């Protein structure tokens, strides 16, 4: 018990920028934190130890510092390879827990409105008892958005979704919002809309079938 | 201690004038 | 070459037990407290033990006190984690990781190891079309896509036109439904003629056997 | 290899109450953390490392830390270092100790000595590494060294060298003596001969073992500064001086013995040469668990209480640590 925060959740920077990124501590540890960095599929590496001590072999950009219950690891010459989720850690006590995350993404992309397309079940899929409808929301940028859908024009309830890695190339974003209903709730209702807003995005823009 | 402050006391004494931390002792 | 190299993945039913392994190479084993680590896909990671090497002490987080046991072997310089009555929650990332002495310190990691523990037994994933068309377009660009639903575990492997295709390509994270069966879709956004001019095939390849391959159009 | 001597800054660590009214709490309340509820102890398997109490740094962060503490709290209406006089605010606090854990700063580890029979210089062979020390009621007193950490074994003498004359004696009790000092409703303070005595014989035992089955004789202080010559300790805020020349009696009879005290509010500094003015039912009960002493024809060996240098107080509870800095490496 310790509890360890992180601000911010995501950052945006481009290339060669200088970035802080901020751990916060709840009972006051002294200067046992640790910094690590991930790339997804791949194992932590160990950036900063105590809250000043560089590992050797890691490069001199990445810095840190701190007091006892606020501390800062600055990038300073931000490279290609140094878009990734860093984690700050405390020593000192309990069971030496992990902050909350945040990930570093490309500043880059001018705000990028999305394109939106969406697709009724297949027959094929519909010869089941399940039915499910997959809004898409291709290349956009910033990561913030918001997707509600509408039923003979009613929304809120439950339906899934999931957003895609980051960038390859583009440096845009891609989401799908799955929602999964039988023929039963299916057959009764007939106008099924998706409604987005972003900010590349003057209004609420909606696409629906029958 | 203070160690010239010190020996004259125990000069009186007939001992010598240590230093005890910031006291002065007869030795 | 300092590194840690972990054992294979792990599929367990719940209130069965795991042991991982971790064999070290590079560090004087010697003189280190080997660490071990979990994290739930998309959530923290949590200290779960260690083990002093050359005295052979340990110490747990009251959270596994009674299910976890750390061991280790200096003949061949290796960890080991035993977990017990499993659930499902501790499906997860398991790291073994190097570390000083003291009480805890700085850390080097090993590959990481992928155990996952559900009720759900070995299905194969069902193969439905996100068909194109006047509302699946917009812009002079269209978009088609492969919803592949009801199946455990991961990995799956999504193919367009069997590797030919890979611009335009978005492969999603899978979700793990309320029924405790994996779902996701991969989609590709392509010039509106080329519909027409060009058949789109979708290659679905699952962890065991299962690869349905299909046909979208309209 | 791994680890080396270093010197950093310790922070410290307490089981304080920020609202209490005992003033050593405010010198806790925001300058020393919580004290860990779930420490670690490791075990250093085959290591042998050899400490020296008499130089440990350890000892001076606590005592500028003590010199700090009672600065700020009970500062004195008129220091005078002849030569520049001070009068200040002296508020009237409440005051008695409570015990503080030194700790290292992450990257560092104290090396504790685990051997109980360990006497203060060369090798420990049961070494063990620790994130805080223990709890030490910073106490400062002279000739006995009370509230203090009992040996856990058999009686020790610590000492730089016993050919030395100089040098201290500090003996390490087995088995601790209360001590009551009250000002009665200008004052005394009595301790059970009984018990106290059979613990003396058996210290002029250890002593004999040193002192070759020699001669051992207690006897008065030669003479000195008042804080010298006597007990003086400051016993919840009043400056208590009881002369000791009974409790070390060479004809010992045996029932609870008294002691004369003088309350005394102005005194001899121990931060720095100087004197100090303090302003204007109050009783101190302490466990005396070490001795201070010096070693003065015959085949009699003559030992006279001591006491004075304060950091001795924090040698007798610091003799066991080592401060070392841990080096990562592969
Ligand atoms: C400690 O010493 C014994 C032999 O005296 C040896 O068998 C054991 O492996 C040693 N442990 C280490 C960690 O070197
Ligand atoms: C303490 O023990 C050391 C060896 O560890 C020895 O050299 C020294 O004489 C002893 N000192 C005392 C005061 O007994
Ligand atoms: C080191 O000391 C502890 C007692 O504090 C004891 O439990 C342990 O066995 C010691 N180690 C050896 C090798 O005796
Ligand atoms: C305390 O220490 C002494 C050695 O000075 C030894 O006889 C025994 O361990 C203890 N004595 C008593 C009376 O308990
Ligand atoms: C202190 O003396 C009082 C009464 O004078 C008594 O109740 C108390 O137990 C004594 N304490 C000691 C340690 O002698
Ligand atoms: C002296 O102390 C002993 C404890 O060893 C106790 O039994 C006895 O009652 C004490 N005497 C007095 C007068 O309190
Ligand atoms: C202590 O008592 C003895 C015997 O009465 C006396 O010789 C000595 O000078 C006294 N010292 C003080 C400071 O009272
Ligand atoms: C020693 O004890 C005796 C017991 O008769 C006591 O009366 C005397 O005052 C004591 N003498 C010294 C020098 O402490
Ligand atoms: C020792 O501690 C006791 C209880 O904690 C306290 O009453 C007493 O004042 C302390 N002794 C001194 C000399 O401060
Ligand atoms: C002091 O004496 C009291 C009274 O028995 C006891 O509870 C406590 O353990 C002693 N404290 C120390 C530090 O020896």
């Amino acid at each position: 018990d310790i509890q360890m925060t992180q601000s911010p959740s995501s950052l945006s920077a481009s290339v060669g920028d200088r970035v802080t990124i901020t751990c916060r501590a709840s009972q006051s540890i002294i200067n046992y934190l640790n910094w690590y960095q991930q790339k997804p599929g791949r194992a932590p590496k160990l950036l900063i130890y105590a809250a000043s001590s560089l590992l050797s072999g890691v490069p001199s950009r990445f810095s840190g510092s701190g007091s006892g219950t606020d501390f800062t690891l600055t990038i300073s010459s931000l490279q290609p390879e140094d878009f990734a989720t860093y984690y700050c850690q405390q020593s000192y006590s309990t069971p030496y827990t992990f902050g909350q995350g945040t990930k570093l993404e490309i500043k880059g992309q001018p705000k990028a409105a999305p394109s939106v397309t969406l697709f009724p079940p297949s027959s094929e899929e519909l010869q089941a008892n399940k039915a499910t409808l997959v809004c898409l929301i291709s290349d956009f940028y910033p990561g913030a958005v918001t997707v509600a859908w509408k039923a003979d024009s009613s929304p809120v309830k439950a339906g899934v979704e999931t957003t895609t890695p980051s960038k390859q190339s583009n440096n845009k974003y891609a989401a799908s919002s799955y929602l999964s209903l039988t023929p039963e709730q299916w057959k009764s209702h007939r106008s099924y809309s998706c409604q987005v807003t972003h900010e590349g995005s003057t209004v609420e823009k909606t696409v629906a079938p029958t | 201690x203070n160690l010239h402050f010190c020996q004259l006391r125990c000069k009186s004494l007939g001992l010598l004038g240590r230093c005890a931390x910031t006291y002065c002792a007869c030795v | 070459q300092v590194q840690l190299v972990q054992s294979g993945p792990e599929v367990k039913k719940p209130g069965t037990s795991m042991k991982i392994s971790c064999k070290a190479s590079g560090f004087t084993f010697t003189r280190s407290t080997m660490q071990w680590v979990r994290q739930a896909r998309g959530q923290r990671l949590e200290w779960i033990g260690w083990i002093v090497v050359g005295s052979g002490n340990t110490n747990y987080a009251q959270k596994f006190q009674e299910r976890v046991t750390i061991t280790r072997d200096m003949s061949t310089s290796t960890a080991y984690m035993e977990l017990s009555s499993l659930r499902s929650e501790d499906t997860a990332v398991y790291y073994c990781a190097a570390a000083p002495v003291g009480p805890t310190s700085s850390d080097y990691w090993g590959q990481g190891t992928l155990v996952t523990v559900s009720s759900a037994s070995t299905k194969g994933p069902s193969v439905f079309p996100l068909a194109p068309s006047s509302k699946s377009t917009s812009g002079g660009t269209a978009a088609l896509g492969c919803l592949v639903k009801d199946y455990f575990p991961e990995p799956v492997t999504v193919s367009w036109n069997s590797g030919a295709l890979t611009s335009g390509v978005h492969t999603f994270p899978a979700v793990l439904q309320s029924s405790g069966l994996y779902s996701l879709s991969s989609v590709v956004t392509v010039p509106s003629s080329s519909l027409g001019t060009q058949t789109y095939i979708c290659n679905v390849n699952h962890k065991p056997s299962n690869t349905k391959v299909d046909k979208r159009v309209e | 290899p791994v680890w080396k001597d270093a010197d950093t800054t310790l922070f410290c660590a307490s089981d304080a109450k920020a609202h209490e009214t005992e003033v050593h709490n405010v010198w806790a309340t925001h300058a020393c953390v919580p004290t860990d509820p779930n420490p670690q102890e490791i075990h250093l398997e085959n290591v042998t490392e050899n400490f020296n109490m008499w130089k440990n740094n350890m000892v001076e962060q606590m005592q500028e830390d003590v010199i700090s503490l009672w600065d700020q709290s009970l500062q004195p209406c008129v220091k005078l270092t002849g030569g520049s006089v001070i009068k200040q605010a002296c508020p009237k606090i409440s005051f008695d100790p409570i015990p503080i854990h030194y700790c290292t700063p992450a990257g560092y580890v104290i090396l504790k000595c685990n051997d109980k029979n360990f006497n203060g210089t060369g090798p420990c062979k049961n070494v063990s590494s620790v994130q805080c020390t223990h709890g030490i009621k910073p106490v400062v007193s002279t000739q006995l060294l009370l509230n203090g950490s009992l040996a856990e074994e058999e009686i020790i003498i610590r000492s730089e060298n016993l050919t030395n004359n100089a040098k201290t004696i500090i003996v390490h009790l087995n088995k601790s003596v209360e001590i009551n000092c009250t000002r009665p409703s200008k004052a005394y303070c009595e301790i059970n001969g009984t018990k106290w005595n059979k613990v003396l014989k058996q210290v002029t035992e250890k002593l004999k073992e040193h002192f070759n089955n020699k001669t051992i004789i207690f006897q008065p202080p030669s003479g000195g500064d008042l804080e010298i010559t006597m007990h003086s300790f400051n016993c919840r805020g009043e400056f208590f001086y009881c002369n000791t020349t009974q409790l070390f009696n060479n004809t010992c009879c045996n029932g609870t013995i008294t002691l004369p005290c003088k309350i005394k509010q102005i005194i001899n500094m121990w931060q720095g040469t100087g004197q100090a003015m303090y302003a204007p039912k109050i009783n101190c009960v302490s466990n005396i668990t070490g001795i201070l002493l010096t070693r003065d024809n015959t085949s009699n060996e003559t030992f006279r209480p001591g006491g004075g240098n304060i950091k001795d107080n924090w040698r007798s509870e610091l003799y066991k640590y080592k401060v070392v800095q841990i080096e990562p490496l592969g």
